[PDB]
RNA sequence: CGGCCUCCGAACGGUAAGAGCCUAGCAUGUAGAACUG
């Protein structure tokens, strides 16, 4: 009923405080995933996915970095059992892509003139405030 | 990627054991003397047949 | 580089068109078709990485 | 293709215009084949554009493969075509048209790039019939977007992001409505094209007198910074004049001409327009 | 799967009477009778 | 001291051809859009 375990090994252990909180995004990512396009399909279908995914790493890169309230090796086992995001939290730890919403609003082949998303660009530099909805991910200037 | 694998003879020698069944309980190729590729090209080129053999 | 997704993207989008008879599609319909000629390779991928039967 | 074809208006304002291009993108609805397709991004929020006709389907009648108006002018190419008096043979029907497609590219293989083929250089005559119908700056409000359907109903939920102008929709009886693009593109009935017809009827011309006899003609609007020889410069060499009255006591003037043809030609194409240092001039035919 | 068309000369079955006799590859028959999908349908429809 | 062991099944050729007729689909998703002394 979770995201069946397959490592086998015992979860080392501070899984236990971030376990309800696991639990609980997984079970509104399968209802998010569920949920029917009535006007929230196409487009905007995986804008909620990318926001559960994004929430929980987000969550678990707190709890092992700006608290230190959890050990190394959970957390080890909980990216190696596809909580989290070993690759955006990589990211993350860089100077100016602590809020990179979804790992493809950097991937620049992903784009035909090889940039990045607006949503990337700081809004400072845009002056103009016009509601940015970068179409991946829906996101809100990420940076 | 998974490649160029080096292992100790413990391993080995316990791995012999556990797949002693499907393998062969030969030591040389002297079984093999009118049996092998080379034997049966030349059969094949003769159209000869040997006892066991294809055709 | 090109980096890797969550499962349930894919996932969503396919439970999600189904079989496309749905009008909200209506045009991954023709890409769909040109996808066959690809079929045979799916399929020959798919078999060969099958999960040797000790584990699950 | 090099780039496309397509007047100022629909094709930007910014120094540096950004457009993809796609090799055989889709089919001209004139030449009804394969084409290139060069997309450029019009204006801030400002709805992309396309090229959208074969550029020998351009190169044919000498319009843009964008705006789908002339490239000199600028009016709906029934107007254009009149205003040289044009008169193309183009065929219609789906064999006729694509022998007529195929021949026409083959011709304009001959071609070297620089102007459109045919009757499009002996009607190069821009009358200024024309050049007064021509708009003079740019109606930028071509690249706006569409009516959200959504948005015209109540429904268009994307906050702001409403992908067309959330306005109100024009009531379609109004003839500047549907105008079908084949249509518009064969110079056949375009209702903005009536009414460009419309306007160019209306908009003052000069009038023309009863008797032959009235070969005095009276420009109103002189002021004293004319001369009599500079009134002749304006109406000597279009004909012959027979004499000249400036009257300074009123700042208008009377040409009495030799030719009652010249006469015609002068006033009639100096019609408010006669700009001779700058000064509004009348031309009429003088009682 | 289930072997759909029987094979029903229709020329015989309408008209009693195929051109072709005794070499007519099909079935000489002309039972009207619910099919094999027809009951089907028709059942589960009510 | 002798060993010798083919095969294997489906399609077309068989149950007319037609114009009209009428209506889903299926495709389109566009282009443009007004003026004065
Ligand atoms: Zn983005
Ligand atoms: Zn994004
Ligand atoms: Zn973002
Ligand atoms: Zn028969």
């Amino acid at each position: 009923m979770p995201k069946v375990k397959r490592s086998r090994k015992a979860p080392p252990d501070g899984w236990e405080l971030i376990e309800p909180t696991l639990d609980e995004l997984d079970q509104k990512m399968r209802e998010a995933e569920t949920e029917p396009h009535e006007g929230k399909r196409k487009v905007e279908s995986l804008w909620p996915i990318f926001r559960i995914h994004h929430q929980k790493t987000r969550y678990i890169f707190d709890l092992f970095y700006k608290r230190k309230a959890i050990s190394r090796e959970l957390y080890e086992y909980c990216i190696k059992e596809g909580y989290a995001d070993k690759n955006l939290i990589a990211k993350w730890k860089k100077q100016g892509y602590e809020n990179l919403c979804c790992l493809r609003c950097i991937q620049t082949r992903d784009t035909n003139f090889g940039t990045n998303c607006i949503c990337r660009v700081p809004k400072s530099k845009l002056e103009v405030g016009r509601i940015i909805e970068c179409t991946h991910c829906g996101c809100r200037g990420c940076s | 990627t998974y490649q160029r694998w080096q292992f100790t003879l413990p391993m080995m020698s316990t791995l012999y054991r556990l797949a002693n069944q499907l393998l062969t309980d030969l030591v040389d190729d002297n079984y093999f003397y009118l049996f092998d590729l080379k034997a049966f090209f030349t059969s094949k080129a003769l159209n000869m047949a040997i006892p066991g053999g294809p055709k | 580089q090109k980096e890797d997704m969550p499962p349930e993207h894919v996932r969503k989008i396919i439970r999600d068109h189904g079989d496309m008879t749905n009008r909200k599609f209506r045009h991954d319909k023709r890409v769909y078709l040109g996808a066959l000629k690809y079929m045979p390779h799916a399929v020959l991928k798919l078999l060969e990485n099958m999960p040797m039967p000790w584990e699950q | 293709a090099d780039f496309p074809i397509l007047c100022q208006t629909c094709l930007g304002e910014n120094p540096y215009i950004r457009m993809t291009k796609e090799k055989y993108g889709k089919e001209c609805k004139i030449c009804a084949r394969p084409f290139t397709v060069f997309r450029w991004c019009p204006g801030v929020r400002m709805r992309f554009k396309k090229t959208e006709v074969c550029q020998t389907c351009s190169k044919l009648k000498n319009v843009c493969q964008t705006c789908l108006l002339d490239l000199e002018y600028g009016l709906p190419i029934q107007v254009r075509d009149a205003g040289l008096s044009f008169k193309d043979d183009m065929p219609k029907s789906d064999v006729n048209k694509e022998y007529y497609t195929q021949n026409m590219e083959r011709e304009i293989s001959n071609s070297d790039g620089t102007r459109p083929v045919g009757m499009l250089g002996k009607a190069t005559s821009t009358s200024d019939m024309l050049l007064k119908l021509a708009r003079t700056t740019p109606y930028y409000k071509r690249n706006r977007p569409h009516i959200c359907s959504f948005w015209v109903k109540g429904e268009c939920k994307r906050g702001e992001e409403c992908p067309y102008r959330h306005e109100k929709p024009t009531d379609p009886d109004d003839p500047l409505a549907d105008q079908n693009i084949k249509d518009r593109y064969y110079g056949i009935n375009d209702p903005v094209a009536d009414k460009l017809l419309k306007r160019a009827s209306t908009m003052p011309r000069l009038d023309p007198p009863e008797d032959k006899t009235i070969t005095t003609l009276y420009v109103g609007g002189l002021g004293d910074t004319i001369t009599e020889t500079d009134l002749r410069n304006h109406f000597y060499q279009f004909g012959e004049i027979r004499t000249i009255t400036v009257v300074q006591r009123q700042q208008c003037a009377f040409i009495q001409f030799a030719t009652r043809q010249a006469a015609e030609v002068a006033a009639e194409k100096s019609f408010n327009k006669l700009i001779v240092n700058g000064r509004r001039l009348n031309v009429k035919w003088g009682r | 799967r289930w072997d759909y068309q029987p094979d029903i000369c229709k020329d015989y079955k309408e008209t009693g009477f195929c051109g072709f006799g005794d070499s007519c590859k099909f079935l000489h028959d002309r039972s009207d009778y619910k099919h094999g999908w027809q009951i089907e349908r028709e059942l589960d429809e009510g």
